């Protein structure tokens, strides 16, 4: 009987309040109940109203935006309009009671009035209201009004007019005393421990321990720290219910098992919402003190309590390694079956999976996953729902949408939950709540077990028809409207679990979500927050231990123990992990993020980029060293054969002295570049994935920070490092220059980031709108220009992804959530084919399909969901770009012949250098594939001719230098 | 001779480079066949496991199921048919003189991952059954090389099937079973009672030797051909289903279009991966690193084989006793996700 919410324990205060509440109802007088949350106003009135056959309860929850039409909608299914107008209840014997919860919550307008408050005082003082659509007076005859509210001193509570409270009797209910709480909850614990008669004598210490833990949590964790640190006896009832569930679905228990189970339940009830690690350690010490002083057992940390029903038929504590392996295999199956994501599983992920599963097993079990973006909220929700067999329904809310689409989605979800008995997990993101009416719908759905506003009139009639048909299909004997709708709301409560995903709790919309009275007292708040450094260490080791890592000498530095969060350093892998974690911490600290959650998406992206880049670079370096070594060996063998033992061979041997010297120099420097390969691979990966949204000065500053922190952990790097020389190839450089890049290294660097992001779609923040023309030149006529602000964009994008054309979407600050599955690269592989879901119907991915997002508005509005997945790249003009453009303009408008000659000479020089480089590549390939002598002589003669041409062409540079020195003053005044 | 129970420890251990997904027993000579997550198709004997008989890589992806059959003719070889995740089914020829693998042909046509395969011989004619993620079961002709029937028995995709003459039953992802008459290609009955997707389903073949679930009830239902079908799913349960009698091209009875809970059994800690029938005993394993043996008479787990594999155990099977041409020998082989296999002798 613990799970039934209608149970009460009659104390002195409970029976006193219940009797006076019943007497105030029977006096035909309005009642307003005032008290802090969890006082028991709802409990006493429910208790007083089950013991009467003359009254009926109608539950309305008021939010920040409640209107008169909501109160009317909650009653038309309960009341009949008769013209004797007169709004009588449908029943003829029972009266009606209007439970209006949180009367103080509806806001004032700009002239200091509340609509629903004046409506309620009209309902009680004047006994009726004017029906708006046809302007007639309807007289309320048998409806009473009961108000429940909090004191106005609480935040979010606003003063209430005395013209309202003139007609309403007011009762105040305080929190019960500690002795009363101990008695009530020792009765609860006796009821729980009836299942275990061996430990029936421990009920009173457990109840006193729970009450003491409650009091210490309420005193220590007050609203002054965080806005949601509100504790109530409802928390303790939830703790009791969880204890009963885990006892009922568990094996034979010991006293130590009881202590560990109760501690785990207290962890999942009280300490789920704790933000700081200091408060977590405080709760750990508080649990230790409570156990030591009340119940005189191993470590009782959060991660040391891993209770789960996955590994057996019963709920019991399990080991860490077997649980991790089971979750890894289940997640591999999940990636094979639903969606493929490259995710590795860590211990805090395991704990989050366990607590999400614990909440989802419960009847009326909801969630509020609060934490940073790319933490693993919705993917772990889907994984846990797939483990439980739930059906994932993510609402298809996008731009140019209204309340109608949300109403249809929720109507279909409720119909599938009730009529089709399909168990459903409903995942609501913070970006899927566009208007405050969306919050009103969510609050009405969670507070009650329905939304009375959607199903009214002919919708109510077709609901009745469908439910009679479904009940006759199931063979259940019921005829009345009340029993049928009770079955309806019971099915809704049983087969629907709404999960909330919040990425930025500081935002006003998310603050309204958290502070909503029904979204707070019904949901299970799960503040995962930003990843702790232990999680970063686990994921980093797990995702860099699969690459060939140890190939160079390493000396372990003597560093402070406090700054090292991983295992003690033994090879370069732990050094790499510590370097990446420390740079993530420093990057998020310098950007002044404040108390805002910090997204680990940069860390994961840098980890993956480092993995792929070190793999490619090591493959290229090994191939190049093998080619150089076999070429040098072949040359030495040919020289030895010539010495032991005709003019063409001698000339080829003599001419290749410079190539032999270059090969020897590269062989000598192979050790040097293998020393610095890991360091500059790390630098390149972080420089690609972290500095995309940064200007040149802070990029240089954080590069200095990265170099210092890299030298701290004894990982060598290139002293003469340059990102353009390490990633931007010369072929790509010329392609970009002919496509329309600026000569500035910042723009080439940015486009190098853009092209070298094969996993994340790039965000082109270009106010000048030049990169669109550049990429349109890049892909020729294959490219297509779309926009988020145009009509028919969905069909254009679908045709573009069917054909495989490269897409540029303009107006990036108007992001359309229908392409979210393209944004997160959620691709379903249909054998050799790739398919993706866009909008409402799936579409195929050709394979040459590329996605680009462009936006010409600086300081725009990029959602955190879009912000955390895209390689956002700023294209902001700087010193050198202004100088170059001004110099080019004044040269074109002063002497166009000299400028044309200069640019043609530069193009010819770079083309000759590219031809030279391809020519040494050709010589290396030819010597690796060993007629040939004549071809080699011809290529050597071509190299000599091109070198002489370049030497002849290099005689006009001082004139350009003189022009630079002459027009530098114009350049600097322009800047 | 039919009450054989395996011991508590295998006598040989098989080492495979990758995880084993399916195994099959040769009805005539002591050779077991081993799968590979890398896609290889091994061949191991029961006396010298240190060296394979044959090995090849014809599938670009891992395989899902295997089956073999030795055909008979009143007017003679062992045929190997294997389905993989490479959008193709490869049929192989097993020679006995030199004991190598020979490739016959490759089957194409399925839209997505093919998962199960069934082979039967009737009236000197052989066909190959196949189901995939294309929510359509496709039965092809080995000799002609073309498909013979294609229909949709379930809204979602079908994972496992079995063939008993002119009837075929399908196990899909939507927790419901469908019995369809193959030549007519129409649904006959639906079965509800499962909450998790089906993994493997097969018929309870009639045997004559007093098993409750392997004997017919009445004369007409004896003439029907079969009585019960056994199905394993991911709700850690194996359920025995009572097939209603249709109107006898069979016609579905409007008042008898639903199955019946003849017997449901529990005791596995994770998803039951496979099932097999031998005498009065049913053998099964799951993801809980365990192998069971559930008696059909009392419906109680007689013997628990715990911790045979470090990781998941996927496949096990026995010899067919319902067929006169196949001698039900006392060989058992189990294959697991831990890249090892266990073979039980005597
Ligand atoms: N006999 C009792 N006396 C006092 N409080 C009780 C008694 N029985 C239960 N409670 C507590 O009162 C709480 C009811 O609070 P509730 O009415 O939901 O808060 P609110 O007034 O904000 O709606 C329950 O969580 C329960 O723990
Ligand atoms: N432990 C992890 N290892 C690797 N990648 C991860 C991990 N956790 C999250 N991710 C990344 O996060 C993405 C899913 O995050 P998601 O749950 O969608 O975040 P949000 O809920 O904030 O939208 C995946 O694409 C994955 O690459």
């Amino acid at each position: 009987e613990v799970m039934r919410p209608d149970i009460v324990i009659p104390t002195i205060d409970t029976i006193k309040h219940e009797k006076i509440f019943y007497d105030l109802l029977n006096s035909k007088r309005g009642i307003i109940l005032c008290g802090p949350p969890g006082s028991g106003k709802t409990m006493i009135m429910n208790n007083a109203l089950r013991n009467s056959s003359l009254y009926d309860v109608v539950g309305i929850n008021f939010s920040k935006d409640t209107t008169t039409e909501h109160i009317l909608s909650a009653l038309h299914r309960h009341t009949n309009y008769v013209t004797t107008l007169t709004l009588l209840p449908k029943s003829d014997i029972k009266n009606l009671v209007l439970f209006c919860d949180e009367i103080n919550l509806p806001k004032l307008d700009k002239y200091g009035s509340q609509n629903v408050v004046l409506f309620l005082r009209q309902l009680m003082e004047k006994q009726g209201f004017w029906k708006t659509p046809e302007n007639k007076w309807v007289t309320i005859e048998r409806i009473h009004i009961v108000g429940a509210c909090n004191p106005p001193t609480d935040p979010g509570r606003i003063p209430m007019s005395e013209r309202f409270t003139r007609h309403a009797a007011i009762l105040y209910l305080g929190y019960p005393s500690g002795k009363s709480l101990s008695q009530i909850y020792e009765i609860y614990y006796k009821a729980i421990f009836k299942l275990v008669p061996e430990f029936r004598s421990y009920t009173e210490p457990f109840a006193r321990a729970s009450v003491h833990l409650y009091n210490e949590c309420k005193a220590r964790y007050s609203t002054g720290l965080q806005s949601h640190y509100l504790f109530s006896p409802r928390e303790l009832t939830r703790l009791v219910r969880g204890v009963y569930t885990a006892i009922n679905t568990g094996p034979r228990q010991t006293l130590r098992s009881l202590i560990r189970l109760w501690a785990y339940e207290a962890w999942r009830i009280f300490a789920d919402r704790l933000v700081g690690v200091k408060e977590k350690n405080s709760f750990e010490q508080l649990l230790y003190e409570t156990v030591d002083k009340y119940l005189p057992l191993g470590n009782i940390s959060s991660t040391s309590l891993l209770f789960s029903g996955l590994l057996s038929l019963d709920f019991k504590e399990v080991n860490k390694t077997d649980l991790v392996n089971f979750i890894e295999e289940r997640f591999k199956t999940f990636c094979d079956e639903e969606l493929e994501v490259p995710m590795v599983i860590h211990e805090s992920m395991v704990d989050h999976i366990l607590r999400i599963d614990r909440a989802l097993k419960q009847v009326q079990g909801h969630m509020m996953l609060i934490g940073a973006s790319r933490t693993g909220k919705t993917i772990l929700t889907r994984f846990v729902a797939w483990l439980n067999g739930l059906k994932i329904v993510q609402p298809k809310i996008h731009r140019h949408s209204n309340l109608s689409d949300f109403d249809m989605i929720l109507k279909k979800a409720i119909s599938d939950c009730s009529l089709k008995e399909s168990r459903t997990c409903l995942i609501i993101d913070e970006s899927n709540i566009l208007e405050t009416a969306f919050l009103e719908r969510m609050n009405t759905l969670l507070a009650n077990a329905d939304i009375p506003d959607l199903f009214q009139g002919e919708e109510y009639d077709k609901l009745l028809n469908n439910l009679r048909n479904k009940t006759r299909s199931l063979g259940l004997l019921l005829d009345t409207e009340q029993e049928l709708y009770d079955w309806f709301v019971g099915e809704i409560a049983k087969n629907l679990h709404v999960v909330f995903t919040i990425c930025d709790p500081t935002n006003n919309k998310s603050s309204a979500m958290i502070s909503s009275p029904a979204l707070f007292n019904r949901c299970i708040i799960n503040w995962m927050g930003d990843w702790d450094t232990k999680t970063m260490s686990q994921v980093a080791n797990n995702m860099v231990d699969v690459v060939p890592m140890e190939f160079t000498d390493f000396i372990v530095p003597e560093v402070n123990k406090e700054l090292v969060f991983t295992e003690p350093i033994q090879t370069i892998r732990d050094a790499v992990v510590n370097i990446l974690i420390h740079f993530d911490r420093n990057f998020y600290q310098k950007m002044k993020v404040g108390v805002n959650p910090r997204s680990p998406g940069y860390f994961i992206d840098g980890l993956r980029a480092l993995v792929k880049l070190v793999t490619a670079k090591y493959q290229d370096l090994q191939e190049n060293q093998r080619f150089v070594n076999v070429g040098l060996e072949k040359l030495n063998e040919s020289v030895l054969k010539v010495n032991e033992l005709l003019d063409r061979s001698i000339s080829l041997v003599k001419s290749l002295t410079f190539e032999k010297e270059r090969w020897l120099n590269t062989t000598k420097q192979f050790s040097k570049t293998s020393q610095e390969l890991i360091g500059n691979c790390i630098i390149s990966s972080i420089y690609e994935t972290y500095f995309g949204h940064l200007n040149e000065r802070e990029r240089g500053d954080m590069l200095v920070i990265l170099k210092r922190l890299l030298g701290k952990f004894a990982v060598k790097y290139d002293v003469n490092y340059r990102f353009i020389d390490y990633l931007v190839t010369l072929d790509e450089k010329m392609k970009w220059l002919e496509c329309g890049l600026d000569k500035n290294d910042y723009f080439l660097e940015n486009m190098s980031i853009v092209m070298n992001s094969q996993d994340a779609v790039p965000f082109l923040l270009d106010p000048s709108s030049h990169m669109i023309t550049v990429i349109s030149n890049y892909y020729g006529n294959k490219t297509v220009l779309l926009s988020f602000l145009e009509e028919g964009f969905v069909k254009r994008l679908e045709n573009a992804v069917r054909f495989g054309s490269v897409v540029i979407i303009q107006d990036g600050e108007f992001f359309d959530p229908i392409i979210s599955r393209l944004i997160s690269r959620e691709f379903n592989h249909a054998g050799n084919r790739v398919t993706v879901e866009i909008g409402d119907h799936e579409v195929d991915v050709s394979g040459d399909f590329k996605l680009f997002i462009h936006s010409c508005d600086p300081s725009g509005d990029i959602p955190i969901f879009l912000r955390s997945r895209v390689r956002l790249v700023h294209f902001v003009t700087n010193k050198e770009s202004i100088e170059t453009r001004i110099f080019d303009i004044t040269l074109t408008e002063e002497n166009a012949e000299m400028q044309r000659k200069r640019e043609d000479l530069i193009k010819l020089n770079t083309e000759y250098r590219l031809k030279l480089k391809n020519l040494e590549k050709r010589l290396l390939e030819e010597l690796n594939n060993s007629e040939l002598m004549v071809t080699l002589n011809n290529l050597k003669k071509e190299a000599m001719n091109i070198e002489k041409k370049l030497s002849e062409s290099e005689e006009f540079f001082p004139q350009f230098d003189n022009l630079v020195e002459e027009y530098s003053i114009i350049g600097k005044h322009s800047v | 001779v039919l009450k054989w129970i395996p011991r508590n420890l295998p006598s040989c251990l098989i080492n495979v480079e990758s995880s084993v997904t399916s195994v099959k027993l040769h009805p005539n000579l002591p050779i077991v066949f081993v799968a590979t997550d890398h896609g290889k198709l091994y061949a191991f004997d029961l006396f010298n496991y240190t060296i394979p008989l044959a090995s090849l890589q014809s599938h670009t992806k891992a395989i899902t199921s295997m089956d073999v059959l030795f055909t008979n003719y009143t007017n003679n070889y062992l045929v190997i048919v294997t389905a993989s995740k490479d959008l193709q089914i490869h049929v192989f020829k097993w020679v006995s003189e030199e004991c190598k693998f020979q490739q016959i042909r490759s089957l194409l046509g399925h839209e997505h991952i093919v998962s199960a395969v069934k082979i039967w011989q009737k009236n000197n004619d052989v066909h190959i059954a196949s189901c995939s993620r294309d929510q359509t079961v496709k039965i092809w002709d080995f000799h002609n090389g073309w498909s013979l029937k294609t229909f949709q028995p379930h809204s979602q995709w079908v994972r496992s099937i079995d063939v008993l003459g002119d009837y075929i039953i399908s196990g899909s992802h939507d927790t419901t079973l469908r019995l369809t008459h193959w030549p007519s290609g129409n649904g006959l009955s639906v079965g509800t009672g499962h909450e998790f997707p089906i993994e493997k389903v097969k018929f309870i073949h009639f045997i004559e030797d007093e098993i409750r679930f392997r004997t017919p009830s009445t004369d007409r239902y004896k003439n029907w051909g079969m009585q019960y079908c056994v199905s394993a799913s991911r709700d850690r349960t194996i359920k025995i289903w009572e097939i209603p009698l249709p109107t006898l091209a069979p016609i579905p009875n409007p008042t008898d279009s639903n199955f019946r809970c003849v017997l449901t059994l529990k005791g596995h800690l994770s998803w039951v991966r496979d099932i097999s029938i031998r005498g009065q005993y049913l053998f099964s394993c799951a993801d809980d690193k365990s192998v069971r043996c559930w008696d059909l008479n009392t419906g109680q787990c007689l013997h628990v084989w715990e911790k045979l594999h470090t990781g998941f155990v996927n496949c096990l099977d026995l010899d067919v006793d319902f067929d006169s041409n196949v001698t039900p020998r006392q060989m058992m082989v189990t294959g697991g996700l831990d890249c090892k296999s266990n073979v039980f002798m005597r």
